[PDB]
Order: C-alpha cells, then structure tokens, then sequence
C-alpha cells in the first residue's frame, strides 16, 4: 500500500518541472521519480501517460499510436493533474525530460541540461529568420495606428502601496527564466540550434550598459 | 553643506585648504541603499501599470493576450509599452513613432524562436509581429510565488517593540515590459543603424553594447533588465561544446 | 546495507533544466545606518569566508638600497616639488576614499576620530 | 636652514622608498600594479615590502622580516573596511594582511591637484602616489603595532578609537615615531 | 538576562535583540564602563569551556582571516 | 530524551575512547533562533 | 602597439577597444601630468598629417 | 643649439634600440627574420624586446618585464588588423601578442 496523496504531490511538482510548465527550481531526487512513475502505473487514467513514460527506457522504442480520442483524454488527464495552454508538445517535451532522466546515470550532483530532441529540417537561426520571416511579410496587418503619461502622485503612491510587499528579485527571477524558458522551447519546436552565447551575451550587455 | 579639509607641514605655518561639497557624498550614499533601487524599479513598473489603466487596460495581460478575436486591444498595449520604453530613453518625446502597422502571429510555421515581437519595413511603413502564442506560453507560466531569493534582526526588534493586483499579474506586467524592452533595442538600433544592421544584429546582440554605449550610456536612465545580473546555471558546463583555443584582441563584451 | 544503499540512491539528485540566477550587481546598503563597529564585524564575518593567499618572500631580510647616485638622482628629480603640495594630495585622497566608503557603505563618519588619526604632529612637536 | 634640512629628511626618505621599490622587481608602475587584479602576487608583494620598509624606519636595529605572509585581495564592498584600506595582524604568529584593491586604485587614480641623457625623470603624479601608499601602509603599520605592543583588543579598539594614536604612542619612543613620514604633517576636518 | 537588560536599557530594542542572537557584543558593551567601574562578575570566578568543544564545532570551520578578533 | 539518547549509543560502533555528543533528534518545523524570537515573541505578548 | 597596451591597462579593456576605433584617446586619455612621460616615446617627435587634394 | 640637442636625444635612443637589438642575439637582420616564416621564436623575441624597452623608457623606474607572452604569427589577410600589425594585451594577467608578418614585410 501506497500514499495516493505524497505520490500524486510529487508527481505533479516533476511534471511541472519536466512540463516547463513551472519556474519553480526545487532539487529533484531520484526518490521523485520514483513516485511520480509509481502513481503513474496505480492511478487507472494516467495508465497512457504511464506507458508513454516507460517506452522511453529503450531509445529505439518510440511513441504508442493513439487515436484522436485517446490523445485527448489523454490531455485531459495531464491537465487535471497539473490543475491549470496544455497541448501535444507539452506532452513532446514531457516525454524527451524523462527520456533523457531515465537514461541518465545515478550520480551524485544534480545534472544541468537544456530542452532538445522534440518536433526533421535542422536549421539554423539566420534560415529561419529569411523563412519564416516572409511567411510575416505574407500576412497583412490587423490595425493601423497613425500619449498619456499620467503622473498622478496618489495614483502611483496607491500603485507602489500594493506593489511595495513584492520582493522585486523574485519578480525579475519570474520572468527571466520564464523568457529564457519561453525562448528555448520555441528554439527547440523550431528544430533550431539554441546558441546559448547569444542569450548570455544579452546579459553580458546589460551588464556592460549599466556601468557606463 | 560644505566641509572644510587643512593640511599643514612641519617646516612653516603655511595651511592649504579645500572644501568638499556633501552633496556629493549624499548622492552616492543614496545611490547605495537598496530601497532606493528598489522604489526606482517599483515606481517604473507603476507608472507602467497607470500608463495601462488610463488607456482602460486594467484587465489581466494574460487575459488580453489569450483573446484571439479583439486584436486592437494587443496592438494597443505593445504600442503603448513601445511608447513608454521609448519616452524612458528619450524623456522629450511623448508620442512614439506617429505612424506604424501591427501583425499579430498565431502560427509556430511563421514563428521567430527568441523575438516575440520583431520589425520590419515593408518598403512605405513600419510593420510590428507579434507573437501571440508566444506570450500566452509566457504569461501563463506558473510562477515561483513562494521561494525566497537572498533583515531578520530589524523583524525581531519590531516584534519586540484599491485595484487588486496580485504578485503574478506584477510579475506578469515586468515580463512584458523586458519583452518589449528586447524589442524596443533591437527597433533602436534598426532605426539608427539600419536594416542591415536589425539583422545582423538579430543573430548576434553583442553588437548592443557598441551601438548603444555610443549614445545610451550617457544620456538615458538605466535599462529595466540591468538591475540585476543574470547568470544561466551551469554556463561553462553547457557552453564546454563551444570551446576555443582563443586568442581575444578585440574583447569588446567581457 | 542494501537499505543505507538505497537511502543514498533515493537522495542523489535528478536532472533539471537550467535556470537563470540571479546575482546582486551591487552590495547595497539597508536603510538603518550603521556605525563603524557594527560595519567591522560583519566586514570581518564576510572575509573570514575568504581563501587566504600564501606569500613567499625570497629571503627574510628587509628590502633597502644603498646606491649613493641613484638616491641624489632622484632627490633632484622631485627636489622640485613642493612638500606641501604633495602631502596636500595625499592627504586629501585618502580623505575623499575614505568618506566616498563611508557613505556606499552606509556607515556614520566621525570627524573626530578622522581628527585624532593626525595628532601625532602635535605629540612630536610637544614632546 | 633648518627647514631645508627637514625637507631634505622628508623627500630622502621618499626617494629611499622610491629605491627600494625599484630593487623590487616591479613590472608596472603602483597604479598599473594595483588596476591588474590577475596578478595579486605583485600588489602583495608591494604592500609587504612598504610593511618592511616602514618597520625598519619604525625599528632601526631591526635588518630583516618575516618571509611569510597570508594575504586576501578585496574586491567587493561587502569585504572592504572603510578608511582601513590595508590591515596588518596575525595570528598563531602568521602575518595576516588584507588589501582593499578598488580602494587604493581610487586612491591613487584621483586627479592630483598641479597649481641630463638618458630620459629618466619622474612626474608629480607618480611621486605622490608613493608618498599616499607609503602613508597608507604606514597607518596600517600603526594599527599593526598598536596590536604587537598591547594586544589584539587595543588593536581592535583603536580600529574604532584612533585617540590610541596619541595615548598609547609614549613620548619615550617619540624619535621613534618621528621616523615615520606620517608624523610630517597634520590634516584635519573642519564644519563650514 | 541582567547583562541582556542593561545593553537593552543603554542601547536600544535593536542591541538588545541583535545581543540575544549574538552574544559576543557584551565584550565591547560591558568593557567600555563596567570593567573600570564595577566589582567582578559571577559568571568570570571560573574559566568554563565545552567537553570535546573542537570536534563538535568541526561541522562549522571556516578558512577564516579574522582582523577584527575583538573576542579571543 | 532516553530513546533519542539510547538510540544514538546503540547505534554508536565499539570504540576506544569516550564520544562526546549534543542532544539532537526529539521532538517537523526545522527552525533558527531568530524565527522563534520573534514568533514565541508575540506568544510572550499576547499574555498579560 | 604600446599606447593601445597602456590605454588598455590605464583605463580597461573598453577604452581599449573603443581607441583601436578612434585614436582621439591618444590626445584625450593622455593626460599632461604624464606628458613628460609620453615624450621620451619617439612617436612624439614627430606629427604626420593627411590632407586631401 | 636647441634643435641639435634634441637631435642628440632621438638619436641616442635610437643607438640604444639598435643595441638592444644587438644585445638580443639576432641571427639576421630585421627585414631578413621577418620573411623568415618558419622561424617564429625570433620574430616574436624581437617584438616581445621592443615592447619591454619602449616599456622602459616609457616607466623609467622599470627594470624587469614578464618572461612569458602568448603569441599568433599573421599570415592570412582574414586574420589581420589594417592599420595595427602589432597588438598587445592580457587576459588572466598572460601577455598576449598579435603580429602581421606580411605587413610588417611590406613595411621594412
């Protein structure tokens, strides 16, 4: 016998994590793993999302053919798990997470890795801008715009009153990583190398812009 | 207030004098304390959010971005948001560009993987994509609204002795203006430098710091993504693919 | 042993995503000023974290120079400068290093003991 | 011309400073020194010999000195003690020197007030640069022998109280003191 | 907690729970009038120490460089 | 105290000179002493 | 080579880079307390101008 | 007699490079080490030298320099600086050092 409960709470914070659904950066043991695949097999409607995770053992085993209605139940069931949009390639970079964690080694410090191996064409960064850049240029544009500033004292004092409990740091650790994450997963879909010393140079600069 | 400094040498009465002004010395003092920092930020962000609410925009921006229908109200706040970074670096101009067009995307097939919204000219006006998808996927992110990031002696003494806006929508509001931010010094550098120059600077942003320390740096206010820095977690480790037997004489971005 | 073996498989940790850290661009200051005693413990506190760096010197006698000529030349060289002026620089650098500290750092200048730190002119002139 | 005879004392200790720091093996100038924050061997090696130089003025029977010496290199505010920026003490007889770089490289960066064959010469600049590390080194030398000759606690207390300067230096080592270029002017702060 | 009461009384709420977290600032709080003015405390007839305290404290030891030991 | 102490000995391997240890592992909430300040604090106050 | 190397020591790997873009920091960056210093160079000795015609 | 004495001075210093040079243990003269493409050793003590004197003379209280120095022979036009055959900097405090040979050829 087994806590449905505990199972089901880690379950849902890995998958969070592994979904890149969630900013929430909470070092995850093997001991995680081993509920959320445990709750995953004892839990009849997540038996999908359990065999779907478990082909990833073996690399040469791929993705079980599902009919419409089994992919959306499917979704249905990931999302009552997650409570919260959610789609296919939620699922894509579910299953290439714990691919990549199942075949990892035991060791003893926690291994750092990006998104890869979701979504044929391999491409670069500068094919895609030309490509998809006409595909823009294709689609005529929907408004046509051919400015208050208010600085209204008690207004803003009200503003920074309600803002003022907000621990600033985690405010811009949010969106950083949401951005970072955001940008790497389109990276990924895209089929796109992500070139890393391009983001970090962003910081780089601004780094370098504040102290002049 | 000035104070007065004296120097005097064992070898006759002569005294050499100077005067110190303390404003100086106020200045970098509160240059120094973080809630000052803190309150420059907050008050940004707030001015943000009135900017916001003026132009009736008080619903969530998730909520904004998630209605595919209404397109105007999108193209309102990224123009709005454009404006306000821009009157941020120029403090003269409250009216941005007077005449642009917006293309909002909802398609991964005519989609940019990094620059949500992104420029170009289509030969008689400026032409705005915004990527629709992109920040719903990013507005919509859970956030981490409980870990702490590192004064508890200040807390023991004192135990001792109306617009709801909850911390994802500030979150949510911050995130869209460092997108914009983005945007806005990838359009900046377009307008000034080029087209030829937007693009080479699409695949490469560490021409920023050469086509904007020339200008920005001295005469603009400090950059909302410059407040703290930003390292990715296990960089070198990541990076070790990309290793070079280098040899740097023109290390323009340390 | 197979149970304390697994108890330190269970706990090793898992793979993750990289995340963007956060780091503070400047060592800001809180808003209750500090004096200087209260700002020397902690500053100790946080150098006591540091690693120290050995030195080696090459021998252990003091470093000196006799060389007559080399001493005359340069006594000519800065014969020359004013002894005033100079002492008015130095003075007066240290002076401006120390209160631009003081006030990033936060911390109450006392005039006084900044007083105090030059009176041994007058204990030799007296004495 | 006693007057001539105490500037010639002050600016031949100067220019004995100045030597001595040439027989150093220096490769850069102090400043050029002191911005190179890669190479801290040199900024400790500088610091450790100015130590040494004023300690043989201060001790004139003394010839040598210590061969060891652990040293640490701020960097960070949040590591710098100021208007201390270079401390001397040990412990378990092991000389223990911390040196605020950022610090010194504002000292000596500041912009100073200005009101034969072979090319050698020396600028303003750079002869008060020595003169303000020399004066540098030589109040850490005073706190460090504040600490030698009455404890750690009297060392620590005038690291706050500086009247120590004046209570605990006895006029019987007054010549001793007077050695020190420190003793050659006074500098104070006055309200306006 | 009479030691804890007089740098309360003489310093503030805010030395006083900064002392009780931190016991180290009685040397400079007390020495400063009480060791010149004052008989001898209770607590200083014997010099006490911890059994074995090295080893317990060995899971807390730091590389340090201590320049301001004002308590030995 | 005597299980956590018992415990701690039992487990303790066969050895030649006398270990001296704290108290450790008697009675969820891992805390500091700063945090039970101010908390058990207000707890003070509340009592008149 | 060695004004670029000096500049670069003197006021960083940016004023560096930014004076092997633009030389005006030999006039600027070189300042008159250290102008006996730069004289003993032979570069100083001597100008070299360009006019057009 | 002005004008003469500052004759005397750029000369003497240019006697006094030539004899460092001299000094240097140079098997060919200048022009002759720097067609010399498969002798790199040589080309990269000569520029090492000079830059140590014109580091002396421009810090006369000087004496020593740094033994090592990180150095990249240009060959190719891809990888040349116009205007700049020569560049010095440091990285982790390690000298580094970038010369055109075929500018420098040209040059001379």
């Amino acid at each position: 016998l087994i806590n449905m409960r505990r199972y089901r709470n880690a379950a849902r914070k890995l998958i969070h994590h592994y979904s890149l659904n969630s900013t929430s950066s909470t070092e995850y043991k093997i001991s995680d793993v081993v509920m959320t695949m445990i709750f995953l097999l004892r839990s009849e409607k997540y038996h999908s999302l359990f065999k779907l995770l478990e082909t990833t053992f073996d690399d040469y085993t791929c993705r079980p053919q599902m009919t419409q209605v089994q992919t959306d139940t499917l979704l249905d069931a990931v999302r009552s798990l997650l409570e919260m949009t959610i789609d296919l390639t939620t699922v894509d970079i579910m299953r290439s997470s714990f691919a990549r964690c199942f075949n990892s080694p035991i060791m003893r410090y926690a291994k750092i890795v990006l998104l890869q191996n979701v979504a044929d064409k391999r491409t670069t960064l500068e094919e895609l801008l030309i490509e998809r850049g006409e595909k823009i240029q294709m689609l005529q544009p929907q408004q046509y715009i051919n400015i208050p500033f208010c600085d209204d004292a008690e207004f803003l004092n009200r503003l920074l009153k309600h803002i003022d409990p907000y621990p600033l740091s985690r405010m811009y650790y949010n969106a950083a990583n949401t951005m970072f994450y955001t940008t790497m997963e389109n990276y990924a879909v895209s089929n796109c190398k992500f070139n890393i010393e391009d983001y970090n140079n962003i910081f780089k600069v601004m780094e370098n812009i504040r102290k002049h | 207030n000035k104070v007065r400094t004296v120097t005097e040498i064992v070898n006759s009465d002569e005294k050499i004098q100077k005067t110190y002004e303390l404003a100086e010395f106020d200045l970098k003092n509160l240059s120094s304390l973080e809630s000052y920092e803190t309150l420059k930020i907050k008050l940004a962000l707030s001015k943000y959010m009135a900017m916001l609410s003026t132009l009736e925009m008080t619903q969530p921006l998730l909520e904004i971005f998630r209605n595919k229908a209404d397109t105007r109200q999108i193209a309102a706040v990224v123009f709005s948001t454009l404006a306000f970074i821009h009157n941020r670096f120029h403090p003269l101009v409250t009216n941005f560009t007077n005449k642009m067009e917006f293309v909002v995307t909802e398609t991964n097939d005519t989609s940019i993987p990094g620059e949500p919204i992104l420029f170009t000219e289509n030969e008689g006006v400026l032409l705005c994509s915004v990527d629709r998808p992109s920040i719903v996927k990013m507005l919509s992110r859970e956030f981490d609204t409980e870990a702490l990031v590192n004064n508890c002696n200040v807390r023991i003494a004192k135990t001792f002795g109306d617009f709801s806006i909850t911390e994802v929508e500030a979150t949510q509001y911050l995130t869209l203006l460092l997108t914009v931010e983005h945007a806005y010094l990838h359009y900046y550098i377009f307008k000034n430098y080029g087209v030829f120059e937007y693009c080479k600077s699409l695949t490469d942003h560490s021409l920023f710091t050469n086509k904007l320390r020339s200008t920005m740096s001295t005469k603009t206010s400090n950059l909302l993504l410059s407040k703290f820095k930003f390292t990715i977690e296990d960089f070198d480790k990541i990076n070790s693919n990309s290793v070079t037997s280098g040899f740097n004489i023109y290390n323009f971005n340390k | 042993i197979m149970r304390s073996s697994f108890a330190r498989c269970f706990n090793s940790p898992i793979m993750r995503y990289a995340k963007i850290v956060l780091l503070q661009n400047v060592a800001l200051q809180r808003d209750k000023r500090t004096t200087l005693e209260e700002l020397l413990i902690e500053r100790g506190e946080k150098i006591q974290m540091l690693q120290p760096q050995q030195y080696i010197n090459s021998g252990t006698e003091i470093p000196f120079c006799d060389d007559a000529e080399f001493l005359n030349r340069l006594l000519k060289h800065i014969d020359p400068y004013p002894l005033s002026r100079m002492y008015y620089n130095a003075a007066n650098t240290m002076f401006y290093t120390t209160m631009e500290n003081y006030a990033v750092s936060n911390c109450k200048f006392n005039i006084e003991d900044y007083n105090n730190i030059f009176k041994v002119m007058e204990n030799i002139r007296k004495h």
